[PDB]
């Protein structure tokens, strides 16, 4: 019901006036309203419920793709699963190195967090047994020790250093790769393989 | 049709004597004519089916394409005259897996052809007048695995002189027929 | 996993001779008959052991036959271009040609070729370990193509059965056809052809007029315009056996998932981007348009309007620059179409594939070198409204009995002309009841 | 242990209908027209349960946040503003599996096999109409007629609750067990689907109906029990469905008991019949089916 | 300018190489040598590695890599340029040595320095 | 001590199992052509449960590929860690399925199960103490599921009192490859039920669901996917090749994971799965690989647990970690969501740490869950089945090869009492 005759078309009009005059005499007649910003208002009303009328249209219909270089071998292709990296989990940086922070910081972090203190202080050890062995099994501890105020008691386990064959610290260790001691150039000592 | 019907030993679906025999089939003739006629030989009025193309004029048993009546008959019998001309006719079933088969029998065909829709099977008729059982089930038996449920339709074709078709239920014999049905 | 092909006909004869140089542009083959040794296209041996074999000395033999009745096709492809690519014994002529007569062709002028044909066939096929299936080329309006061309299909039937048979036919056009006993030849070779194909292609010369006039902008489309079409066609749905792809069908895949009844072998073929090189590049080709073009009733090669019936089942080919990604999304976005349909018995009717190598641009040709195309092979109800007609045109010419007495004066009968005629009459059926 | 299955049928109908008092239920009449005529044959199937529920948008939302499922914030409406006094009320201010029903009734239409062959009356049963509870009368002899045809149809009758139909069914069953010697052994592969059919509604009278005729199934043979072991793995689930279903009277005496309405004790019967009935390897698939069953030496 | 696919197309990097494999304890030989065909394309910059498989050799011979962009150990694809006679290419911790390029090869080579 | 024999079926088991022994030989540091370059000693002690050290320090997998067309096994041996296979364990038709359940299971399983058998047998008698066989395939094409099938059932009267894990994918309707797709899904799953000990169900749509949200990925191939359900199976082995504070093998977990036998359908999901941008901005506890892996949206497979309870469930967490952290966070996650898990089992969760996480991670999870909602796929599938079976579309392409209509019926009815029990074993109180 538009107030106003602009929204019907020209012959749409026309016929309903050859047909029933009494129609074509109100939509003349609906701006009888004095005020004229009501019947803007009433006519943006009209406009607004014939738009929800009509319905919306999606504008991505055809799926654009960029492709690196135009070819379905390229694109089809997955990277292979090839790299060097260490095992050892305890070798990546995850956190900043507990050397310089701070000395009460550490001893509070260690009292909240035990495990990953322990994984820092000993970064070659891989299994939860090894990380909390011991604070004097392993020689490199007692740096971390008296820089963070942790007493250590003597002869904890044996005062001869050593007893960890597992991880490869200190004087004790040797890379499972043929070359061992490391450096390998040629095939005759193994060039870092098996 | 046919649901609600008594559904006997005997029943027929055109005679060529009454006052209107194609009140439930469906003409469809093009290039051909049909006329009721006196035949020279039994002394009855018989129905003219003749057509320059076999496949053109013929005469379905139910008017309404959608519609088929249901008959549970096992036997279908006709008693049509041999004019040495092409013949065929056809009829649909139902089996116990609700699928509709076909069965086309022609008088100019050699081969016998078993398919999941249509079967084909040639037919030798005699000179004169002769009646044809054709046995529903042992048919639907023999081709398929499936039985024999319902009769979804009949259509004849051109070039036949067709009088009492009708379903049975047994292989009746010339002398337990009943006076009606049998040829003279 | 080799195929062989055989071409009946003149019609076959011709596209054979477009379908051959496409096969030897994708593999480097020169016509001479070897690769050469200076420079190589592409990479990976054993891609032409489908089409062609090795001598041992550098040579590549295609595994074909052209089979014609007339001696006056074969020998401008004994005399052409690919002299020296086709064995001698490969081309078969007949003295006498059929003249567009299927009695003939069938019973008096065929029976003295046929034999040596299968004769021919059969030590071509002992050459080969994995044959996948014969595939065939003819024109069911002609009178060689369909005759022969039925009477060597039953002989092979009967010979192998297992074997897949494609057929590749071109179905008179409604309207344009340059005969007018077309339409005895076209039902006497399909009831017949009916139950002896494994997978039936429809094609319309006049379909690919139209849509080379549009899509290609050709004012004067000749056969050497449609049948490089075809070629492409065929190659696009045999790419699969000799390139690697992410998803690959062979014949087997076509046969399970597009046959869904014995005697339902009818498809509709379709391909885009049909496009020319002005228009090429400045359009930005994707998967989504594609896939929409490939399934609007004015680039179907039949002009059979599938709004009209169902599709049943629809078969996809990708090749070039596609991802299993964007193939599911266009298919998902089809489905929510209305304007197309499917059957009620089959909620999934798409057997999608996917390939690598993009089609290949022939020099002088008309299409452009394009990175991605689609090959639609689809299967719906419509179809039967091409019979409903050539039907009612046959009987139309058969009410006078016209021209009867050229077919039955050979020694025929009346008979099967009535058969085949009811046969067609129940294939209509058989199409309208799957449609309910 | 009924010496009549159909015994009972009309007098426990009417007593529910009308001496109990409760609720008849009054479904799956649609299509079945008038008298006289053929019931339009619906292609809905009885056995499968189509529930499929979907939850479009009343699913929760899954929240990282705190592991508790939560609803969705509802949509704000234009309707409904902020009014003047509101913001001192919101300071003054659970999710599950929806149904997944398995104890519901499924819905069985009357497009059994059984009202089709009695609709076109090629059935040789005839109603007695007796003083005591209603035999049938026999057109032909029961000894010679064809079980492998018949069979089949009778036990698809089963699932009828229609009054003239149902009756009808299980007498003819009753008749033919009672009747039959050793021609009920190759039939009984033909026989799974029915009873499968009839155990999957969930209809109380139906699993009792059905579960006497198995009784009297197994009974009345010589050695069928040791065919049916084999095929345990499509009956014996309705039977773990409702073998713990049973009313219990803390210190009442449970007076209906002369009909077999709690099917509790009918189940443990039948498994028990199964047991003696091919005892031989029969334990094993009945445990493997049903996990709370104990042998009966 | 054109695009790159389309420049050169059928353009196609062919060398000849092997790569030596130490073979195990057998009468007939202490190490075997495989004679390798190695393809690049220069359209998409894809690889391709091949065996011409010799006539009696006991050994599964054929293709011995899909043709695909192949990602050295360290980082960034293979180049062009970096596949001169006589050198060694590292290719899934394998090292082949290029003995003989292709005519094609070598002019294109020749005219790209 | 423990052996774990590969066996895959059909060309996308053929990708699956490339996928995993990459993934796994990249994990063992193994190089591409079958040589150890690692710089652990745990790389070293439990890697016979893979590899077998031939001479000279080459480790082959103890992988069987099974397929029929030449093609799959072409691309298998060409691609990367192509060549640590075996030449005698590619076993081989000639012919092909061609998508065809009943060829595949009649017309070549009888002339090519023979060979499979016999080099399958041979590997496991190779070994001194089997775990148990793991076959990937899928249940869309004939052979990997005809073929896989059969050589699982074989393989079960063989072997009977050995595991048995099966990796399969099953068709989804959003993501449809065939038409006969429900046909062999329905008789797939018919022979699955009986001889697989369990399976766990996967589907290409959830995959793509996750790439394309989780991992933002732009254009996810099949590789993505392949690698997703490989680092899925490395999860799920790893508490057999490597130490950790509590332990739980393929046994412990079927024990764990199975009330009653004909359950042993599963949904798995995998945790952590991060952007490449926002990799960097995330920390590593157990509550974050707790809040993703409970994600009903995570699962990789198209049931939604949220349409059901939760029967049993599994979190397999590989890393240095708090014991007392995992069974807090499980304990919340049941106390919070009471009403979706079963109510007559209590602690419907079982936990296991392993000290080794995978390479570049620090944390990893991998989830087990045993929930009734697979049920709405079974029906999903049913219903496709029965529509296209009620008008015995494509029926011919079965039949004329051996198989009769009776084969689907039970099929279909297996299929609605597996469901009927599943639904029996969703709502039930703990008293009646
Ligand atoms: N698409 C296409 N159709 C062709 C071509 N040449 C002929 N045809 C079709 O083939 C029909 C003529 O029959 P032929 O192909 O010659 O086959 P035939 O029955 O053996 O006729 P003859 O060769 O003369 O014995 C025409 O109606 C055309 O529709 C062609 O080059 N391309
Ligand atoms: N995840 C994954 N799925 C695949 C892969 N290749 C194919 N598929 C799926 O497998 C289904 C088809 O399996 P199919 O090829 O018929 O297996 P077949 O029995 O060996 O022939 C499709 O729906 C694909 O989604 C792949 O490399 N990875
Ligand atoms: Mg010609």
């Amino acid at each position: 019901g538009p107030i106003y005759p602009s929204t019907l078309r020209y012959k749409d009009r026309l016929d309903c006036g050859k047909d029933d005059a009494f129609t074509y005499n109100r939509l003349y007649t609906a701006t009888q309203g004095s005020d004229v910003w009501a019947r803007l208002t009433v006519d943006a009303s009209v406009r607004q419920s014939s738009a929800r009328s009509r319905g919306s249209f999606q504008e991505g219909q055809a799926m654009v793709r960029h492709s690196f270089k135009n070819s379905g071998f390229d694109s089809n292709t997955c990277p292979a699963v090839l790299t060097h990296s260490t095992f050892k989990a305890g070798l990546y940086s995850y956190g900043v190195p507990i050397e310089e922070q701070h000395p009460i910081t550490a001893r509070r972090f260690k009292q909240k967090q035990p495990l990953e203190f322990m994984t820092q202080i000993r970064p070659h050890t891989e299994t939860t047994n090894q990380a909390l062995r011991m604070l004097g099994t392993y020689v490199s501890d007692q740096p971390h020790a008296d820089r963070l105020g942790m007493f250590i008691p003597a002869g904890c386990p044996g005062g001869k250093p050593a007893y960890h064959p597992d991880v490869t610290t200190g004087g004790f260790g040797l890379l499972p790769t043929l070359p061992r001691r490391g450096m390998g150039a040629t095939l005759t000592d193994g060039r870092n393989l098996k | 049709m046919f649901k609600n019907a008594f559904q006997s030993g005997f029943l027929s679906v055109l005679y060529s004597i009454g006052s209107k025999p194609l009140e439930i089939w469906d003409k469809q003739v093009s290039n051909g004519h049909i006329k009721r006629i006196t035949d020279a030989d039994i002394q009855s009025s018989v129905l003219e089916i003749m057509g320059q193309n076999v496949s053109t004029t013929y005469i379905t048993c139910p008017a309404d394409p959608n519609k088929t009546l249901g008959i549970k008959l096992p036997f279908l019998v006709l008693i049509i005259k041999n004019l040495n001309k092409y013949f065929s006719f056809e009829v649909q079933v139902l089996d116990d897996k609700n699928v509709r088969r076909r069965f086309r029998a022609s008088n100019y065909q050699s081969t016998t052809r078993v398919k999941p829709f249509i079967c084909t099977m040639p037919m030798r008729l005699d000179s004169g007048w002769n009646q044809i059982q054709f046995n529903l089930s042992d048919f639907t038996r023999r081709a398929y695995g499936t039985n024999y449920i319902e009769t979804l339709r009949v259509q004849v074709h051109a070039n036949c002189r067709i009088r009492r078709i009708y379903f049975s239920d047994r292989l009746y014999s010339e002398e337990e027929l009943p006076a009606e049905f049998k040829l003279f | 996993r080799e195929v062989i092909s055989i071409h009946i006909g003149q019609a076959g004869i011709q596209v054979g001779n477009a379908c051959w140089e496409l096969y030897c542009l994708e593999h480097g083959i020169q016509p001479d008959g070897q690769m050469p040794s200076d420079k190589t296209i592409g990479g990976g041996d054993d891609a032409f052991n489908t089409f062609f074999s090795e001598t041992g000395a550098g040579k590549h033999v295609p595994r074909c036959i052209f089979l014609d009745l007339e001696p006056t096709v074969v020998d401008e492809v004994r005399t052409g271009t690919y002299r020296q690519l086709f064995h001698p014994e490969q081309l078969i002529s007949g003295k006498e040609d059929a003249a567009n007569n299927f009695a003939r062709g069938h019973y008096t002028i065929g029976k003295e070729i046929v034999d040596l044909a299968l004769d021919r066939i059969r030590k071509l096929a002992d050459n080969c370990t994995g044959l996948q299936g014969f595939l065939v080329f003819n024109a069911v309006g002609g009178g060689t193509g369909s005759g022969l061309g039925s009477l060597l299909l039953e002989r092979l039937s009967v010979d192998y059965g297992k074997k897949s048979k494609l057929g590749f036919t071109v179905y008179p056009s409604p309207q344009v056809s340059t005969a007018v006993v077309e339409p005895y030849n076209s039902v006497l070779s399909t009831h017949s052809l009916l139950e002896h194909t494994d997978v039936a292609v429809m094609l319309d010369n006049e379909a690919i007029y139209d849509i080379c006039r549009r899509s290609l902008d050709i004012e004067r489309p000749t056969y050497t315009n449609l049948n490089r079409l075809i070629a492409q066609v065929i190659s696009s749905l045999t790419a699969s056996l000799r390139f690697d792809g992410a998803l690959n069908v062979d014949i087997t895949e076509f046969q399970t998932n597009l046959v869904p009844y014995p005697r339902i072998h009818f498809m509709l073929s379709s391909y885009a981007p049909i496009i020319s090189a002005e228009k090429a590049y400045h359009e930005q080709l994707s998967v989504a348009e594609i896939t929409n073009a490939a399934f609007e009733p004015a680039s179907m090669m039949v002009k059979c309007d599938p709004r009209h019936g169902k599709y049943m089942a629809c078969c996809l080919m990708y090749r070039g620059d596609v991802v299993p990604k964007d193939v599911n999304a266009s298919v998902a976005t089809i489905k929510t179409k209305r304007t197309i349909q499917f059957v009620d018995w089959c909620p999934t009717g798409f057997k999608c594939g996917i390939n690598y190598q993009p089609p290949t641009v022939v020099p002088g040709g008309d299409l452009a070198k394009v990175q991605r195309a689609v090959c639609m092979i689809s299967n719906s109800t419509a179809i039967g409204e091409i019979f409903s007609r050539l039907d009612h045109k046959f009987d139309l010419m058969y009410a006078k009995r016209a021209f009867v007495h050229w077919y039955v004066g050979e020694g025929m009968e009346e008979g099967e002309f009535s058969e085949a005629r009811e046969d067609l009459a129940a294939l209509e059926k058989d199409f309208e009841e799957v449609g309910a | 242990m009924n010496g009549d299955v159909a015994g009972s049928l009309f007098t426990s109908t009417y007593r529910n209908v009308k001496l109990a008092g409760k609720a008849p239920p009054a479904a799956n009449l649609s299509g079945t027209g008038s008298c006289f005529d053929t019931t339009s044959l619906s292609p809905a199937r009885a056995g499968a349960h189509k529930a499929l529920d979907v939850q479009k948008d009343e699913l929760p939302v899954w929240s990282k946040s705190t592991l508790s499922y939560k609803y969705p914030a509802g949509r704000p409406n234009p309707t409904g503003f902020l009014k003047k006094g509101d913001g001192e009320m919101i300071k003054t201010k659970k999710p599950s599996p929806p149904q997944a029903g398995a104890y519901k009734r499924r819905e069985n239409p009357p497009n059994t096999a059984f009202r089709r062959f009695y609709e076109r009356g090629d059935l040789p049963i005839a109603v007695d109409h007796r003083g005591s509870k209603n035999m049938i009368a026999w057109k032909v002899d029961i000894e010679k007629l064809d079980y492998h045809h018949y069979l089949p149809i009778f036990f698809d009758g089963i699932r009828e609750t229609q009054e003239p139909y149902r009756f009808l069914a299980v007498k003819g069953v009753e008749d033919m067990l009672r009747v039959g010697g050793s021609k009920i052994l190759p039939v009984i592969p033909q026989l799974i689907i029915p009873i499968k059919t009839a155990l999957n509604t969930r209809d109380h009278s139906v699993m009792c109906i059905t579960l006497q005729l198995l009784q009297k199934l197994v009974l009345s043979a010589d050695l069928v029990g040791e065919a049916l072991v084999p095929y345990y793995r499509q009956i014996l689930p309705i039977f773990n469905l409702y073998k713990n279903k049973n009313k219990n009277l803390g210190d009442g005496i449970d007076y209906g008991q002369r009909n077999y309405d709690c099917l509790g004790e009918l189940i443990a019967d039948t498994l028990a019949l199964f047991e003696q009935k091919g005892g031989d390897d029969a334990f094993i698939n009945i445990k493997y089916m049903v996990p709370t069953y104990e042998s009966s030496v | 300018k054109l695009p790159q696919w389309v420049e050169n197309d059928r353009k196609v990097l062919r060398f000849y190489g092997y790569f030596k494999e130490s073979v195990v304890e057998s009468n007939m030989e202490n190490h075997r040598i495989r004679k390798v065909i190695l393809y690049y394309y220069l359209e998409d910059d894809s690889m391709h590695v091949a065996e011409p498989r010799q006539d009696n050799s006991g050994i599964p011979q054929g293709v011995f890599i899909k043709r695909h962009r192949v990602t050295r150990d360290d980082g960034s694809f293979f180049n062009p340029g970096d596949f001169s006679v006589g050198d060694t290419v590292s290719i899934y911790g394998r090292n082949f040595y290029l003995v003989d390029a292709d005519s094609f090869t070598r002019e294109f080579m020749a005219a790209r320095g | 001590m423990r052996e774990i024999v590969h066996i895959q079926g059909g060309q996308c088991g053929n990708q699956i199992g490339a996928k995993f022994w990459e993934v796994v030989s990249d994990e063992h540091g193994i190089d591409p052509t079958g040589t150890y370059h690692g710089d652990s000693d745990l790389q070293l002690e439990r890697i016979n449960v893979y590899f077998n050290e031939a001479t000279g320090g080459r480790y082959v997998p103890r992988a069987i590929l099974m397929d029929l067309e030449p093609g799959t096994m072409d691309s298998v041996r060409s691609g990367p860690y192509g060549q640590i296979f075996r030449p005698d364990n590619f076993v081989f038709g000639q012919t092909g399925a061609g998508n065809n359940w009943a060829k595949g299971h009649y017309t070549e399983g009888a002339e090519l199960i023979d060979s499979v058998l016999d080099v399958v047998r041979k590997e496991a008698e190779s070994c001194d103490c089997l775990q148990g066989f793991q076959v990937c395939h899928s249940l869309g094409g004939g052979t990997g599921s005809g073929m896989g099938t059969l050589l699982i059932s074989k393989i079960r009267e063989e072997y009977p009192d050995r595991m048995m894990l099966t990796f399969s994918v099953v068709p989804s309707p959003k993501v449809s490859d065939t038409v006969v797709e429900p046909y062999n899904a329905t008789l797939s799953v018919h022979q699955l039920v009986e001889n697989a000990d369990e399976c766990m169900v996967l589907d290409n749509e959830a995959l793509y669901d996750i790439c394309f949200r989780t991992l933002k990925l732009t254009t996810p191939t099949f590789g993505d996917l392949n690698h997703l359900i490989s680092a899925v199976m490395s999860g799920i082995t790893c508490c057999l090749r490597f130490p950790g504070q509590l332990n739980a093998d393929l046994r412990k977990l079927a024990v764990n994971l199975i009330p009653f036998p004909r359950l042993h359908f599963f949904m798995v999901g995998f945790t952590p799965l991060t952007s490449r941008g926002s990799q960097q901005y995330r920390a590593l506890t157990v509550p974050e690989l707790t809040q993703q892996m409970w994600d009903a949206k995570n699962m990789m497979c198209a049931a939604d647990p949220r349409h059901g309870r939760y029967l049993t469930a599994s979190a397999l967490f590989r890393g240095r970690m708090s014991t007392k952290e995992v069974d807090e966070q499980m304990l919340n996650v049941q106390n919070k969501n009471s009403s979706y898990f079963v109510e007559w089992i209590p602690n419907n969760v079982k936990s296991s740490v392993c000290d080794i996480p995978p390479k570049g991670l620090k944390m990893s999870a991998t989830f087990i869950g045993n929930s009734t909602a697979i049920q709405e796929m079974f029906k999903r599938v049913s219903e496709q089945f029965t529509a296209m079976f009620r008008r015995k579309a494509f029926l011919h392409w079965y039949t004329g090869e051996g198989m009769d209509e009776m084969e689907f019926t039970e099929a279909e009815s297996n299929m609605n009492d597996l469901v009927s029990e599943y639904q029996q074993y969703q709502d039930a109180s703990a008293e009646e």
